[PDB]
């Protein structure tokens, strides 16, 4: 009942530019408990070899995790972050915002 | 301001499968990590050893190793002795403040299930009044062993002020470093009819304090909505500031970025090109 | 496999689980008409016992080498401890968790309630022989407690199942008392040319699980130890 | 937190057919497994098949499942029913990420009705070889569509049919037996 729900934010390190390597970040924050299981997605499918930061909590005792991977965009490529918490009836997907 | 604290995370998903993490932080930046494989302190940065001697660090390792095993394993019976409901989590943070210069201002707090549960006040564990009787029952347990509390008091009153003093000095080059930002513009989720959303991303800047605002010439557009400052794998920060305007009044708008690394030469990007288009 | 204890005694069951496996071995309790539920598990990496939600800390304990000889001792037994006790451990892959052989525990307020079965073989009916050319030998083990009994048919001292049929579950003789004592039935089909042969020996063998030589008996009646009681019959030419 | 229920307890179906055992669960986990175990009458648990939280309908041998994840309903269907498969079947779930224990259902007993080539039910009477004036009434050769039944009073005990062992080319019939302490001992009317 006192469990909190995560705040999911997706962003790129550099402007989108096809053929140029970039970094995709997904910031999952403000959740409780820890069991969280976030996935980064390319064109729907999961992305393997995804690094993430060590677990930590902010002052209000809610945890925050940063998930990042290196990628090179293309015109037809779509990217998203999939988060699956106990406070979610179904996985919540936040899409990377390009133009 | 500047605070060095050590966090402690204990997650208990069920009767098996217990998780344990220990980390050190310079208030946004992780500096230490605990290796449960060998019970050693992993130093993320070369300067994270501070001015403490190598022998002095070994005693800290044994202190944290012995403290962790006794604490993290004694929980298991308490969950059965008490009426703990899996899953449950115990979080602990303790450190010291850099007030003006530094020094006085230490703290130590513990939280059960993500809420303030107990805290250590200079010799004793004071429960939070809103935490109820179970905090008082565990304050009785923690206040029993005087020797551990004397160690805890010395840890918060002597070792922390003496460590952060050398840690900040040894890490002066890393903390005082300045990294210029990188910015670009894009289109947003496009609110209701006749209105456009203008997004101005600012990326890769250190330190944290940054200034960003949508402008029309010299006039700051007060409709600018500034989002959260998000981290990256490196010590840099990302921030996007949005602005919603009518479709017919989009031109002449510019995003202006001020940062200490820029030395007064602000980044100005103009809503022109394929954006308008 | 089957153990009998009186209220207040102790019982140490053994875990014959396949070789060594992952460190944690869980103990489950199964009762008739109820869902199996784990009581505790044994942490071999620490040689310590952890319980489940609402179990008193003195009832159960676990120890020993987990390789096929893990023990579980129950102390201060009550009536409601009766049931089949399993020991389970997860796979290396955590795909499935293996379960060992069950151990039935029977707890009774008085050891005097334990009785051996009364075996009796019944010869086939002459009318049944008519227009069927088949013989029905019925064995009956009755007046035994607890309800577990292994029955088999032996002809000429050769254990044979080809033709047998047995009850799957014993029947209480008086379904009003807890200490009731049950009966078990079993038939046997034999060709007419074979039962009419008077040189054939039919030995219905019944195996009963009761007290052991280490238990104490305080009755003038013979001690109902774990024993074998069997009855026999011979063919009739007419 | 977690609950697993199986509504029915006793199920029968003829040999060389298909029957389905249902299972309903209530969990708060986004990652979990579903297990089906076969409890032999000899008090032994054997794994049958596993169903994942985000896995398609599982299938292995004569086993298949119907996973209705929206309503949290998994049903185990056993096809090509044999005689050895007659046992008590349980469904349980555990944590996928942190496997600790299984929350079991209350069980569903399945008994297989054998083949019946030519029926001829009748009732007969037998006498004890030791001959203490003890007797039993036997009703055999009944079909699978009959009862097993139960009388009244307190005495006069009746059984509930039987199944065979290895039974290599055995008689393969259905036997129901009853007996009382003489007195009435009306075999021709006891089963009625
Ligand atoms: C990354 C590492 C490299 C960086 C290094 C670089 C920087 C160097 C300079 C740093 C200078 C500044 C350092 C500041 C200290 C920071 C504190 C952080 C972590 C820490 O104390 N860990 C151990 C504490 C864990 C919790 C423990 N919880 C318990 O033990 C039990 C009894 C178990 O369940 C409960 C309980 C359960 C539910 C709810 C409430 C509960 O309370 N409570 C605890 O409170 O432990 C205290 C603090 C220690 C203690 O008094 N020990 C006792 C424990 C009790 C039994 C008696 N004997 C003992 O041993």
């Amino acid at each position: 009942g006192i469990q909190r729900t995560p705040k999911i934010q997706v962003y790129s390190r550099h402007p989108a530019e096809n053929g140029k390597s970039n970094f995709l970040n997904c910031y999952v924050s403000g959740f409780h408990p820890s069991d969280i299981e976030v996935d980064l997605l390319k064109n729907g499918e999961r992305i393997e070899k995804v690094e993430h930061s060590d677990l930590s909590f902010s002052k209000d005792w809610s945890f925050y995790l940063l998930y990042y991977t290196e990628f090179t965009p293309t015109e037809k490529d779509e990217y998203a972050c999939r988060v699956n918490h106990v406070t979610l009836s179904q996985p919540k997907i936040v899409k990377w915002d390009r133009d | 301001p500047l605070s060095f604290h050590v966090i402690w995370i204990a997650s208990f998903y069920n009767h098996s499968w217990k998780q344990n993490l220990v980390s050190g932080w310079l208030s946004d930046l992780q500096t230490h990590t605990w290796d449960s494989n060998s019970s050693t302190i992993v130093f993320l940065w070369p300067w994270s050893r501070g001015n403490f001697s190598n022998e002095e660090w070994k005693e800290l390792e044994t202190l944290f190793r012995i403290r962790t095993i006794r604490s993290f394993e004694g929980i298991r019976r308490y969950a059965h002795e008490l009426q703990f409901e899996y899953p449950f989590e115990i979080q602990v943070t303790g450190g010291c403040e850099l007030h003006s210069g530094k020094v006085s201002g230490s703290f130590l707090q513990l939280a059960y299930q993500g809420s303030d549960f107990v805290s250590f006040q200079n010799n004793s564990w004071l429960p939070y009044p809103v935490a109820g009787n179970m905090a008082k029952h565990f304050c009785k347990v923690l206040n029993q062993n005087q020797h551990e509390n004397d160690i805890t008091h010395n840890l918060l009153s002597d070792t922390c002020p003496r460590f952060i003093l050398g840690l900040l000095d040894a890490g002066k080059a890393h903390l005082q470093r300045q990294v210029k930002p990188e910015a670009w513009l894009s289109h947003g989720p496009s609110p209701g009819p006749g209105h456009l959303q203008l997004v101005c991303h600012v990326s890769g800047f250190y330190p944290k304090p940054v200034w960003v605002m949508w402008m029309r010439g010299e006039q700051e557009q007060q409709g600018t909505q500034r989002g959260d400052i998000l981290p990256s794998a490196d010590g840099t920060w990302y921030l996007r500031a949005t602005l919603e305007v009518a479709a017919g009044e989009a031109a002449d708008l510019s995003c202006r970025v001020k940062h200490s690394s820029l030395e007064g030469q602000d980044i100005v990007l103009y809503w022109e090109g394929s954006l308008v288009p | 496999k089957s153990v009998i204890r009186q209220t207040g005694s102790s019982a140490e069951i053994t875990c014959d689980l396949a070789e060594g496996s992952t460190g944690y071995i869980h103990w489950y309790l199964h009762q008739e008409g109820k869902a199996p539920q784990r009581l505790l598990y044994y942490d071999s990496y620490t040689s310590s016992v952890v319980l489940e939600s609402g179990i008193s800390p003195g009832k159960y304990d676990t120890y020993g080498s987990t390789r096929k000889n893990l023990r579980m001792i129950l102390r201060n037994l009550i009536e409601n401890d009766s049931g089949v006790y399993y020991c389970a451990t997860w796979d290396g892959d955590y795909y499935k968790k293996l379960f060992g052989s069950g151990t039935t525990l029977v707890v009774t307020e008085d050891l005097k309630n334990v009785f051996p079965p009364e075996v009796a073989v019944f010869e086939p009916s002459e009318a049944e022989i008519s227009h069927t050319q088949k013989a029905t030998l019925v064995c009956l083990a009755t007046g035994f407690y607890p309800d577990h009994v292994e029955l088999s048919w032996w002809v000429n001292g050769k254990e044979v199942h080809s033709g047998v049929c047995t009850d799957p579950q014993p029947l209480k003789e008086q379904p009003a008392l807890n200490d009731s004592r049950y009966a078990l039935s079993s038939r046997l089909r034999v060709s007419a040319t074979f039962w009419q042969n008077p040189r054939n020996h039919f030995r219905c063998q019944v195996q009963f699980y009761g007290l052991s030589e280490n238990d104490e008996w305080t009755q003038d009646r013979a001690k109902p130890v774990t024993q074998i009681v069997s009855a026999e019959a011979w063919g009739r030419a007419d | 937190a977690q609950k697993v229920t199986q509504a029915q307890s006793s199920v029968s179906m003829p040999v060389r057919k298909a029957v389905t055992l249902n299972c309903l669960y209530e969990t708060s986990w986004w990652s979990y497994y579903i297990f089906w175990y076969k409890q032999l009458p000899s008090k032994e648990m054997i794994f049958l098949i596993r169903q994942g939280s985000d896995e398609q309908n599982a299938k292995s041998g004569r086993y298949s499942v119907n996973f209705k994840k929206a309503a949290k309903s998994v049903a185990l269907t056993i096809s090509a029913l044999q005689l050895e498969d007659s046992a008590k079947y349980f469904c349980a779930l555990g944590e996928l990420r942190w496997p600790d224990k299984l929350i079991f259902g209350k069980g569903t007993r399945v008994t297989v009705e054998p083949n019946i080539q030519n029926p001829d039910p009748a009732v007969y009477q037998l006498r004890d070889s030791k001959s203490s004036d003890k007797s039993v009434c036997l009703f055999t050769d009944f079909d699978s569509q009959t009862n097993v039944s139960q009388s009244k009073d307190s005495d006069v005990y009746i059984t509930d049919k039987c199944v065979l062992d290895m039974r290599s080319m055995d008689f393969k019939s259905n036997s129901a037996v009853a007996w009382s302490n003489k007195s009435d001992f009306a075999c021709a009317n006891a089963f009625n």
